[PDB]
């Protein structure tokens, strides 16, 4: 269910993407933290132009240095846990590129040229 | 060009994490842990998932320790602080029956300040020697063991401390992974991992030496050491059969209420009516002997030599040398030397009773346990032994601090954070209209 | 088993010293606690004790005239009083009385009464 | 030491109780001089019913309060029930009830 | 004007649809809960397919079980408050169905991804 | 086939709800309930809306009570305690200005420490009989009332406790509905409902028998009760006309000061110059008689065709038998027995003064009210009664809960939660194909 | 380039840093604990108030959006080549500071009309 | 025309603001500022951005002040109370070795309660006379100076108050701007501005007349004032070169420990052996002369009149007239008159020691500084002076509100609120989409 297919390959696992004072302070910290995490993820999908989607594609190409593997092995012979570890050192690079692409698209949409 | 970045959300990936867990659910327990748990909790098996567990480094244990202390202190805070009792006491011979002297008791008289500030009154109560210190020497002047350090808070007379199971629950965004390997034994990779949101429910039992009313091992007895080879670690032997223990205090303590202030009173023993023995506990002999034999059978797998010796605990404070536990609100300190004495119908262990308690050490604080009227009997399950190790190996019923009692139950759980975002290459570039 | 005799200062003179003792059969003289329970005519008995502890306790009612006395080798509980008045008529009973001991850690229950006697000390 | 008295006035052939209220009472117990020249314990170990006490007997020592009750409802139950405790010094023995019922 | 223009036809909605220690704990709880309530409604609208919308048309039909009244009885009444009470016991059914409908739509789109 | 679901957000729907409201408005009330109000707040009217109000089930009164306790607790906490004064008091009925005996304000001497812990000396102060407890029969020795079993703390002389009007305001997501039906009882539906973000201001006036300084009823006198018929229920009477009550303490008091501890002192009553009456209240006859006749005309609609009698209260301590006023630390407990005496140009009620007060019935924490120098004159507007019932029926001006003094103004307000989501039928499917 | 990097750059040039500014709005023993929670809650409230404000005029989910509200020359009688080029956002904020909430009331109104015109009118199409 | 409104989010603009700042890293400062610092601080230069700074209106100083008071007060709460010491003292002349007269200290005998409510013990301790008040004329009776005022508490020996750099950090949604103009001089536009996540780290050093251990001016000596003409304000002179100051207490102090009350302990001076001059500070003469000369030359740019004279403080409270500081945990009050007597190898300042301190000028609390055993030396860096202006013109060491010593470090920082939303016109219209 919740983490169902966690040990399955990434391709297979795509099927589950659709799935008193001190006490007071701990409860407030837990609630505030949950909100902050929610908003950070929504903000990030928003800034990349993936708002409301589980599957989102972009205009950023995958770099040849980001594991240098083929799709026929990546999706079929690896799990998401393994994949996340395999490319973890490119996390910020990819996120930055996604933000740049989306911002450029938005700028193109309001150009004085075309648009009208 | 091919190989485009694709963003996915809802990805089944987690990382190790430390967070605040919910305690969830006249008794102190659940006085604040008042949130009903899921009546139908689910467990999800993760196929082909192997995780590394380490009970000795489990943050859940550390967090429980803090919750236990915090609840305890909050519970005791709103009631009388026993400060007017730092007085010189007479503590004379407590006598009974045919001119018998009670070995553990003294009749202490003192001048109490009363609620009206111009009065002083002579009051007296019957006290245990364990709570009293000799002043000077060759003298009738005595003092309580406190004052030397700090004041004692009287336990709030209307609060029960009887343990109930508590299920710790992860906050949304977090999950608890559970290890279901029958022979997992403390640390390392665990296959057959399942996901739960809340733990199975652990009673916050605070005994030492012999663990009481815990979960029972399902398979073979598990030794569960941090390092079996190095004799500097606690060994938590988890038994797969419970040993029955019964404890009795065969007497009625009467009570005298001494007013000590403007709305405050101190409770103390008046007279003791009943037997002379302060307390005792007993364990069936065949059960104990066989149980200990089963434990050595497994110890021999780590120590493959036919000479295992059990000896009584080392010297020190009663809190570490005896079997300390809470029995009906009473505090028992039982002598287990009769159990841990062997080389490889029942046994009765004498028990001491003490009223000024320093639970979890803490040092700067103490609690006074009011006398309890009526006689007390407790029946409980011995579910695991705490051993320390000293070819011809010797083991003793020693132990660590209270965290070890919870390590023995929380060993199968780990907290992780869920990270639903991730990326991977695809064949499709974003379609832009 | 420890049956005991009645006792009184029989034929005592009025306003004169008087004494009595209650021999107990099947008993140690030092049979743990022991006391008099000489309830006065129409009144409660005064406290007293002559325990195995070689006690000589008495209630304030005894003033400085009366006192508990050590039991005889015959295990006869004993007591005496100076200038006993004819006014102080009593049952002169002996007993394993309540408050005959500190009882810091009491057990079960016990009692004994020996037997009553006349104690008018008339004329 | 404190004392208090029941002062008899008990009902005959009816459930009834003797009572006391001595300020210094502690672990007080009852006995009654219902016959001859001796009191039989009604209670021992403070208020606990005495061994061989009437099955219908009960007691309620409660600091400066006491009772010696029975549902026995005997006729002419002129049991001179009384309270005693060591109290402050020596012992406090209240004559308490006289002719009771 | 919160809850202003109450009553009248359902269509009356128009465009009115436009929105020390103990003390510190009470105030933090009040603010945090206001945030949580806001976000839960936004999450619920999101799962049903409503994002940035006041009014959404879905693919969930009405059951005679919930209401056997017609379209000439509902809306035309000068209220909604009583009506919401009349079908309050089906709220969770309609809401569950709205989630199922969106899940099917998401699945249909997922398996028919439009690619450049 | 033509019946489809449409989802709507922001629809004006509300539900009964319980939440925390906040206050809006040299004294405690201003310090805590310091948030400003919206000037010229806009009230709106809900056309053709009927709603149910229930003043006896309205949790705002409970909230108000709790906040009052909370404020007084915070306010009194950082001030001088009087524990050091609970010493034997040597008292005589000596006077300061009276050549004879005033039968009150006794002159008590006592031994108290000063700024130095090793120095103790005799001090004198005058006390009210209501504040003094005799230690034994015919004894000259006394103790302060409420010392035995309870603490006494001085009221903070540095800050006032004024009945400033306070408005309660809704948190986001909530709205306050108000009933604008002038003859509404608080027992059912109101067919004219308006909505506000804040209630009108309510002055936190405390009284025990008669209701003071609130709003007046519009229209005729309104009699409000949870039941009317039940003799176990209080019937609040809300007058449409006020009656002036003028109370005074005509004598000139002075003060002395007893230093207690490093930076603390006790404010003690010294000499009193003036008349014999300690206090009294001025009520006109014509107004009172007319007021009762008007009340009777309305009682007759609930209790027709029978005679009624007004009688003095049945008994209990002052807090439930007399009319309490707070005109400063010189608290008044006035005898209204001569006011409520009738069957169906001015009068004076005798009145007493008390300084050690178990306000809110929190008897474990008595407050000492410091004396006020000079004389006191205070007036108030009576708005109602907390009168309780039991041919002929009897009406007794008995006491009641403190919450009864707030329900009389909060009866017209209700708190509801805004619930913006809902659905409605249409005849369309989603336009995504 | 960084948070407020290029703040002095032209209005146009600065549009390429919108993605940076947008990410620094959210974060990564007793009374003190309250001070910190209050700060965190308030930062969240500010974030959400701005998202609701942006969403109310139909721009949810975008860093850059347009509306149907015309630019009245009373607001700023300068052309695009004058403001997007030789002027910064800080200067601009001051230049039109008076119309704070004037523009927003207008944005809310135009969106209200846009939504009204899509409600019932030509709906289910 | 043909332009329409475009709405932008993420616009790099800000407004002046006041918000809550947080602090980043046995030491009280380290314990409180538990949050780690950025190991690699980043800075952004705001090329072509100018901004207005005003150090005298900078809300960061107020917050720093408040955080310090709060931490100080909290640190001292779980410690020994010395209120049991408000007793009569004998305070006779103390003897050190063969010195019968010690001007600064007296030998005070007293009556003190120990852990028991029993006969008090007679104890003796040495006290500085600056903290002792004589109770009457020609009398042997003495009291602690802060009794008959407020509670006196003892600092815990376990806690260090040694200043560590404190980094103030912005919360999300906020930023701190930093002024990089070497000659900024307190107020007005700064034409070279950069941003930081946190400040550079300021040690919270407490001093009066001279500022210690700050950062030196980047350029030449800077004289800062809210208003030069106005003689009612502090002039902060910020030096570009430091002056080395050595402070010593050349005596080996012997400490004792007196149990006070039920578990608490009072630390007190037993004996002092050494060079009984008690304390002094050593300042190079030529360094001071060069420093003063340079300051005056810069002063003359504000004050063109020749022969401006420097004088000693005019008088008033010790905390103002004398140079105070914490040296090794001890509290020094040094005489600076020798530093300010002109119109311009070493010199020394005689210096006194106190133990009871009304720090922060709040009389409601007083800290007793436990005595420190052995001898104390420290060397500090004089980095700026606190001066006030009063015929030519004259200057004296000034006083301050303990904000001045922090304004001198925070003058270059400003807090601003980020405002991401704004609008501008475009050529495009929404159209239909
Ligand atoms: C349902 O409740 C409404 C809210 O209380 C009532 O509306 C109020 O009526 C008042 C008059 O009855 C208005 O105030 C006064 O109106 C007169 C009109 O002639 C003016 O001259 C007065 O100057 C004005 N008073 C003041 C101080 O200005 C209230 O303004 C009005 N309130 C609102 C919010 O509209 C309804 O009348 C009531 N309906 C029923 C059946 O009782
Ligand atoms: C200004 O800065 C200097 C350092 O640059 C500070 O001097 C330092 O002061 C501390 C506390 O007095 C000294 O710590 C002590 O050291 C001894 C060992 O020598 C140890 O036994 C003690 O437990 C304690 O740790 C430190 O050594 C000393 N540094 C030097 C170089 O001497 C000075 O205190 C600061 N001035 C002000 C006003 O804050
Ligand atoms: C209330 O009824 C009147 C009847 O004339 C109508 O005009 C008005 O619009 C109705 N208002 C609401 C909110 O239903
Ligand atoms: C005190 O009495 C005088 C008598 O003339 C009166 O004028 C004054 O108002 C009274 N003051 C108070 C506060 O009662
Ligand atoms: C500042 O102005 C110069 C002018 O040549 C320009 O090159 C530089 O990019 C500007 N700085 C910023 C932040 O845009
Ligand atoms: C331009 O703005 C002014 C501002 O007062 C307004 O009066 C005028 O009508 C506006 N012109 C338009 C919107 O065409
Ligand atoms: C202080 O007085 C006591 C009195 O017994 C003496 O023993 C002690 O040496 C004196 N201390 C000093 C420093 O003079
Ligand atoms: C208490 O104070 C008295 C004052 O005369 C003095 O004589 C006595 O010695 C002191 N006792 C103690 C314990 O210091």
């Amino acid at each position: 269910g919740f983490l169902g297919a966690a040990g399955s390959t990434m391709g297979a696992a795509s099927m589950t993407l659709t799935v008193d004072t001190h006490w007071g302070i701990k409860q407030l910290q837990a609630r505030v933290l949950a909100v902050e995490h929610y908003l950070r993820d929504q903000q990030l999908l928003g800034i990349w132009g993936c708002s409301g989607k589980l599957i989102c594609t972009t205009n950023v190409p995958w770099n040849s240095t980001w594991s240098n593997k083929t799709l026929s092995e990546i999706w079929d012979n690896m799990t998401w846990l393994q994949w996340d570890k395999e490319i973890s050192n490119y996390t910020q690079i990819i996120y930055g590129l996604l933000e740049e692409s989306q911002n450029q698209q938005e700028k193109n949409e309001t150009d004085n040229l075309t648009c009208d | 060009e091919n190989l485009w970045v694709t963003v996915y959300y809802g990805v089944p990936v987690w990382k190790d994490a430390e967070t605040t867990l919910f305690c969830a659910s006249h008794n102190v327990w659940a006085t604040h842990c008042c949130v009903p748990t899921d009546p139908n909790p689910q467990e999800i098996v993760l196929e082909n998932v192997t995780e590394n567990f380490n009970m000795w480094k489990n943050n859940m244990v550390e967090q429980m320790h803090e919750d236990i202390i915090s609840l305890w202190d909050q519970s005791l805070k709103p009631c009388v602080k026993l400060t007017p009792l730092c007085v010189t006491l007479n503590c004379t011979n407590a006598t009974a029956s045919n001119s018998s002297i009670i070995e553990g008791m003294k009749n202490c008289s003192f001048n109490i300040t009363t609620e009206l500030r111009d009065k002083r009154e002579k009051k007296n109560a019957l006290f245990y020697k364990l709570d009293i210190v000799q002043l000077d020497g060759n003298s009738s002047q005595y003092r309580l063991i406190n004052c030397n350090t700090s004041a004692i808070t009287q336990a709030c007379p209307k609060v029960s401390f009887e343990p109930i199971p508590i299920h710790y629950c992860a906050p949304a965004g977090f999950a608890i992974l559970k290890c279901n390997n029958k022979t997992f034994t403390g640390t390392g990779p665990c296959n057959n991992v399942s996901t739960v949101q809340c733990t199975h429910g652990i009673k916050p039992v605070v005994s030492t030496q012999l663990l009481l009313n815990g979960s029972l091992a399902e398979g073979e007895i598990i030794i569960r050491s941090e390092n079996i080879t190095d004799n500097g670690k606690t060994i938590l032997v988890h038994l797969n059969e419970s040993v029955k223990i019964e404890c009795t205090r065969p007497n009625n303590k009467t009570r005298t209420s001494i007013r000590i202030g403007p709305g405050q009173a101190f409770y103390a023993t008046g007279q003791v009516i009943g037997d002379i023995r302060e307390a005792y506990c007993n364990i069936s002999e065949s059960t104990w002997n066989e149980t200990l034999g089963k434990v050595v059978k497994q110890l021999r797998k780590h120590f493959p030599h036919k000479n295992i010796t059990f000896q009584p605990s080392s010297g020190g404070d009663l809190e570490v040398t005896t079997h300390s536990f809470n029995c009906g609100g009473e505090f028992f300190y039982c002598n287990t030397s009769g159990l841990f004495n062997s080389t490889w119908d029942s046994i009765t262990l004498p028990c001491r009773i003490k009223q000024i308690i320093n639970m979890w050490q803490e040092v700067g604080r103490a609690m006074y346990a009011p006398p309890i009227q009526g006689n007390i009997t407790c029946v409980s399950n011995i579910t695991g032994l705490i051993l320390t190790r000293d070819n011809t190996e010797t083991f003793r019923p020693g132990g660590g601090d209270m965290r070890d009692n919870w390590r023995s139950e929380l060993y199968k759980y780990k907290v992780v954070k869920i990270e639903p975002l991730g990326v991977a290459p695809t064949a499709c570039k974003r379609r832009v209209v | 088993x420890x049956x005991x005799x009645x006792x009184x200062x029989x034929x005592x003179x009025x306003x004169x010293x008087x004494x009595x003792x209650c021999x107990x059969x099947x008993x140690x003289x030092x049979x743990x606690x022991x006391x008099w329970x000489x309830x006065x005519x129409x009144x409660x008995x005064x406290x007293x004790x002559x325990x195995x502890x070689x006690x000589x306790x008495x209630x304030x009612x005894x003033x400085x005239x009366x006192x508990x006395x050590x039991x005889x080798x015959x295990x006869x509980x004993x007591x005496x009083x100076x200038x006993x008045x004819x006014x102080x008529x009593x049952x002169x009973x002996c007993x394993x009385x309540x408050x005959x001991x500190x009882x810091x850690x009491x057990x079960x229950x016990x009692x004994x009464w020996x037997x009553x006697x006349x104690x008018x000390x008339x004329x």
